[PDB]
C-alpha cells in the first residue's frame, strides 16, 4: 500500500507497541498506553529514565525500501460455534434439463430421475413433495419457482 | 485549515513572569506533540518546550528547565507557556509550533521537524 | 383468566408438500382444548414454544422481546413493527422495566382481524409461523381450523427462556405432542387430530384415519407409573482409605505392583472425578459420574509408576513391554485407571533410578498375574544357571526420570481400580443417602 | 531395510520386496527400538 499509506515527508499515523511485559496471547488486542517501566523504579505516569512511551511510529515514505514500505494486512479467522453457521460459499448451480435421466442435486435433496413439467400446486413456502410412502416425487426449482 | 494564534507576552522586567498561549483551530494533535521555538537575532531558532497533547508529559531544553512551564488544554485546543524567572538571554521571538509526527522519545521533538507554526511573538527583557 | 385452545395453533411442521394423504407428525404443538392464559404485559416463560394470538381492531401490539436475562447482560431478540416495516434485531439492548411504544448487535433484518403466531427455537434456529384470519367476536378464539404457515426463520442460536410483548392477547405453551394431519388436494392442512387428547383421537392415530369403523382397536399400553423412589444401602459410615493409596510417599515398582484390598467402606469417587490433580481418568465398563451410585462386593486398588508413553499401555487388550511383562489387564476389565504427573516428587537433580520395569519374560502374562522373581533371563540356547553374559541379561531396567526429561519420559503415578460383584452382599457402596421403605 | 544408512523421502518412498526367505519377527517385536509398532489386520505375536 505504498502509494496510499506513504506520502511525501513520511507517514507516522501507524504505530507499534515497542515494549511490553509479556508476549501476547492468541487474538489478544492490547491498546494500553501505559508508560513502560523498563527498570525497577515505578514511573507513576512520568516519562524519564527507564520510563519510555510504549508506542512508536512507522517509517512509511515513497522513497523507503520494500522492507519498510507500508503494507495493509487483513487476517481472516474462521470460527465454528454451537450456533448456525451463517457465512458460506457462493455454491454456483448448473443448467436445468428435463425429460432425461439425470443425477440432480437441488437445495438439500439429491436423487436420480427424470424431471418433467408437473402440474402440482405447491404452497409458496413448500419446497418438495412426498408420496404416500415418504418418497420425494416433486421438487420446486430454487432459481425459478 | 490549520492556524496557530499566539497571544500575550511582550515586555517584562528581569525576574518577572509572562504566560503565552497558542490556539490551534482546524486540527487536533492527540498522539502528536506540540512544541515552542525561539530565535534571538543573529542566532538560529532553538527548541523551547514540548508537551504531549494526549498525555501532558512535558519535555524541556537544558537552559529552560526549572524556569519555564508548559501546559495544554484539550478542550480549548490552546497550549500555554508559563514563562517565569526571566533571563536577559531569553530575548527572542517565540514561535508556537506543531508537528504531525508521533514520537516515543519526548526529546526527539527538539530535533524532529514541525509542520505547523505560529506567527511569532516578540519577547523583550528589560533591566530594573 | 384462562380460555380454551379449541382448534388453534396448528402449523405446517415442515416445508414438504403432501396432497390427499394423512400424515402423522410428532412435533411441538398446542394441545387441542387446553388452557391459554388471557392477558390485556408481564414477562412470561418460553419453556419450549409459544402460541400467540392477538385479537385486534387497531394494531395495539407491535412486537416482542425474547431472552433469558433481558437486561443488557446477554444477547436478546427484539422484534418491532412500526407502521411500514418489520425490524428484527439481536442487539444486547438496554431493556426497561416496562418497555412499550408510543402512539453489541449481532443481527438485524428489516422487512375483526385475528393474528396468530408460533415461536420456537430448535438446534439454534428460531422459527416463526403465522396466520392472519378475519373474525367477528369479542370474547375468545373463533371456531374452525386454520393452518399457520411459516414466515421467518432466525439463525440466531440464542438461549431464550423469557419473553414479553410490546404495545388483549392469548399465550399458550407447546408440548411434544404427536398429531395426525389432513392434507387436501392443494396441499393445505385442513384438519388435525391431537393424538393424546382422548381415546377416540388416539384410535384415529393408530388407524391413520379420520373415520374409524365399528369395532375394537388396540391403541396403546396401560402402565402404572411409579410413585416413590426407594433407595436402600447398608448403613456404614466409613470412608475408604483412598488417601492412603493416592497420597503415598513411595509407590511400588511396576513389576512388583502393589495390590491393595478395599472392603467394608463407603467410597467417595466425587473427590476423584472432581479433582484437577489427575491427568488421565479413564473408566472401562463404568461411568465417572455413576461411580457414586453403585454397590460393589470388592474393589481392588493397584498402584505403580511408569512414564508417559507407557500410560496408554495400562488398558484392556493393549500391547507393549509393560502391559506384557508387568501388569496385564483382562480384556473385560471393569474399573477405572487413573494417572497423574509425579515428576516433581519422583524427579531429582540428575534423574531417579529407584523404579524398575521388566524387559524380558518367558511368556505372556495372564490378567492380574504378578511375577517378582529376579532370575537371569536366558534369551539364548545356553542355560545361564544364574550366570550373566551373552543372552543372559537381568530382566529389569531402571527408569530414567529427570526434571529435564521429556513429558513422555517423566514419571507418572498410575492407580488401577478393579471392580467386582462377587458371591456376597455388596460391601463398597457410594455416598448415596438411603430412604425409608414403602 | 531397517538399518539402511538413509531412507528415501516420502514422496519417493523406497520399496523392498522380501521373498524366498524365512522371517523371524520375534527379534523385531521384542526390541524396544520402535515407538510405533502397530500391525493391522494381523497380530504381531502370531507372525512367527
Ligand atoms: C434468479 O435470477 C434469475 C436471473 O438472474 C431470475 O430469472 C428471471 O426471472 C424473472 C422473474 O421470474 C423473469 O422475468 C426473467 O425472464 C428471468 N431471467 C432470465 C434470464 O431467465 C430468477 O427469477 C431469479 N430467482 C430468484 C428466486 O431470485
Ligand atoms: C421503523 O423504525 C426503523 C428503525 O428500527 C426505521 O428504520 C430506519 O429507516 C431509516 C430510513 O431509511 C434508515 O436511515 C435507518 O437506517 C433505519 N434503521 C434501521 C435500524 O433499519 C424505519 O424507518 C421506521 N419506519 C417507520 C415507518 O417509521
Ligand atoms: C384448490 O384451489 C383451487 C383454486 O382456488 C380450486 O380450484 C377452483 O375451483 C373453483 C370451483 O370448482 C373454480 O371456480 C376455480 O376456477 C378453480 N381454480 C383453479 C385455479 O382451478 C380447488 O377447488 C382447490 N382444491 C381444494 C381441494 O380445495
Ligand atoms: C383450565 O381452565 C378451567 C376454566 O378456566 C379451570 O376450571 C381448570 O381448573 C383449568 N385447569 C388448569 C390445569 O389450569
Ligand atoms: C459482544 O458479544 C460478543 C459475543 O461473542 C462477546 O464476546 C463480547 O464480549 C461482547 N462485547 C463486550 C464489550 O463484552
Ligand atoms: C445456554 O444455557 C446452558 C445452561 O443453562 C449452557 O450450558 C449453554 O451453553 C447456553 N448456551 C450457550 C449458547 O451458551
Ligand atoms: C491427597 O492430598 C491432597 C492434599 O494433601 C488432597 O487434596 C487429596 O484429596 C488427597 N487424596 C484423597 C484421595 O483424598
Amino acid at each position: 500500500s505504498n502509494n496510499l499509506d506513504s506520502k511525501v515527508g513520511g507517514n507516522y499515523n501507524y504505530l507499534y507497541r515497542l515494549f511490553r511485559k509479556s508476549n501476547l496471547k492468541p487474538f489478544e488486542r492490547d491498546i494500553s498506553t501505559e508508560i513502560y517501566q523498563a527498570g525497577s523504579t515505578p514511573c507513576n505516569g512520568v516519562e524519564g529514565f527507564n520510563c519510555y512511551f510504549p508506542l512508536q511510529s512507522y517509517g512509511f515514505q515513497p522513497t523507503n525500501g520494500v522492507g519498510y514500505q507500508p503494507y495493509r494486512v487483513v487476517v481472516l479467522s474462521f470460527e465454528l460455534l454451537h450456533a448456525p453457521a451463517t457465512v458460506c460459499g457462493p455454491k454456483k448451480s448448473t443448467n436445468l434439463v428435463k425429460n432425461k435421466c439425470v443425477n440432480f442435486n437441488f437445495n438439500g435433496l439429491t436423487g436420480t430421475g427424470v424431471l418433467t413439467e408437473s402440474n402440482k400446486k405447491f404452497l409458496p413456502f413448500q419446497q418438495f413433495g412426498r408420496d404416500i410412502a415418504d418418497t420425494t416425487d416433486a421438487v420446486r426449482d430454487p432459481q425459478t419457482l | 485549515q490549520v492556524q496557530l494564534v499566539e497571544s500575550g507576552g511582550g515586555l517584562m522586567q528581569a525576574g518577572g513572569s509572562l504566560r503565552l498561549s497558542c490556539a490551534v483551530s482546524g486540527r487536533t494533535f492527540s498522539t502528536a506533540a506540540m512544541g515552542w521555538f525561539r530565535q534571538a537575532p543573529g542566532k538560529e531558532r532553538e527548541f523551547v518546550a514540548a508537551i504531549r497533547w494526549s498525555g501532558g508529559s512535558a519535555y524541556y531544553a537544558d537552559s529552560v528547565k526549572g524556569r519555564f512551564t508548559i501546559s495544554r488544554d484539550k478542550a480549548k485546543n490552546t497550549v500555554y507557556l508559563q514563562m517565569n524567572s526571566l533571563k536577559y538571554e531569553d530575548t527572542a521571538v517565540y514561535y508556537c509550533a506543531g508537528s504531525k509526527i508521533t514520537r516515543s522519545l519526548l526529546s526527539d521533538y527538539a530535533t524532529w521537524p514541525y509542520d505547523y507554526w505560529g506567527q511569532g511573538t516578540q519577547v523583550t527583557v528589560s533591566s530594573k | 383468566a384462562y380460555t380454551n385452545s379449541f382448534t388453534r395453533g396448528v402449523y405446517y411442521p415442515d416445508k414438504v408438500f403432501r396432497s390427499s394423504v394423512l400424515h402423522s407428525t410428532q412435533d411441538l404443538f398446542l394441545p387441542f382444548f387446553s388452557n391459554v392464559t388471557w392477558f390485556h404485559n408481564p414477562v412470561l416463560p418460553f419453556n419450549d414454544g409459544v402460541y400467540f394470538a392477538s385479537t385486534e381492531k387497531s394494531n395495539i401490539i407491535r412486537g416482542w422481546i425474547f431472552g433469558t436475562t433481558l437486561d443488557s447482560k446477554t444477547q436478546s431478540l427484539l422484534i418491532v413493527n412500526n407502521a411500514t416495516n418489520v425490524v428484527i434485531k439481536v442487539c444486547e439492548f438496554q431493556f426497561c422495566n416496562d418497555p412499550f411504544l408510543g402512539v453489541n448487535c449481532t443481527f438485524e433484518y428489516v422487512s375483526k382481524n385475528l393474528r396468530e403466531f408460533v415461536f420456537k427455537n430448535i438446534d439454534g434456529y428460531f422459527k416463526i409461523y403465522s396466520k392472519h384470519t378475519p373474525i367477528n367476536l369479542v370474547r375468545d378464539l373463533p371456531q374452525g381450523f386454520s393452518a399457520l404457515e411459516p414466515l421467518v426463520d432466525l439463525p440466531i442460536g440464542i438461549n431464550i427462556t423469557r419473553f414479553q410483548t410490546l404495545l388483549a392477547y392469548y399465550v399458550g405453551y407447546l408440548q411434544p405432542r404427536t398429531f395426525l394431519l389432513k392434507y387436501n388436494e392443494n396441499g393445505t392442512i385442513t384438519d388435525a387430530v391431537d393424538c393424546a387428547l382422548d381415546p377416540l383421537s388416539e384410535t384415529k392415530c393408530t388407524l391413520k384415519s379420520f373415520t374409524v369403523e365399528k369395532g375394537i382397536y388396540q391403541t396403546s399400553n396401560f402402565r402404572v407409573q411409579p410413585t416413590e423412589s426407594i433407595v436402600r444401602f447398608p448403613n456404614i459410615t466409613n470412608l475408604c482409605p483412598f488417601g492412603e493409596v493416592f497420597n503415598a510417599t513411595r509407590f511400588a515398582s511396576v513389576y512388583a505392583w502393589n495390590r491393595k484390598r478395599i472392603s467394608n467402606c463407603v467410597a467417595d469417587y466425587s473427590v476423584l472425578y472432581n479433582s484437577a490433580s489427575f491427568s488421565t481418568f479413564k473408566c472401562y465398563g463404568v461411568s465417572p459420574t455413576k461411580l457414586n451410585d453403585l454397590c460393589f462386593t470388592n474393589v481392588y486398588a493397584d498402584s505403580f509408576v511408569i512414564r508417559g508413553d507407557e500410560v496408554r499401555q495400562i488398558a484392556p487388550g493393549q500391547t507393549g513391554k509393560i502391559a506384557d511383562y508387568n501388569y496385564k489387564l483382562p480384556d473385560d476389565f471393569t474399573g477405572c485407571v487413573i494417572a497423574w504427573n509425579s515428576n516433581n516428587l519422583d524427579s531429582k537433580v540428575g534423574g531417579n533410578y529407584n523404579y524398575l520395569y521388566r524387559l524380558f519374560r518367558k511368556s505372556n502374562l495372564k490378567p492380574f498375574e504378578r511375577d517378582i522373581s529376579t532370575e537371569i533371563y536366558q534369551a539364548g540356547s545356553t542355560p545361564c544357571n544364574g550366570v550373566e553374559g551373552f543372552n543372559c541379561y537381568f530382566p529389569l531396567q531402571s527408569y530414567g526420570f529427570q526434571p529435564t526429561n521429556g513429558v513422555g519420559y517423566q514419571p507418572y503415578r498410575v492407580v488401577v481400580l478393579s471392580f467386582e460383584l462377587l458371591h456376597a452382599p455388596a460391601t463398597v457402596c457410594g455416598p448415596k443417602k438411603s430412604t425409608n421403605l414403602v
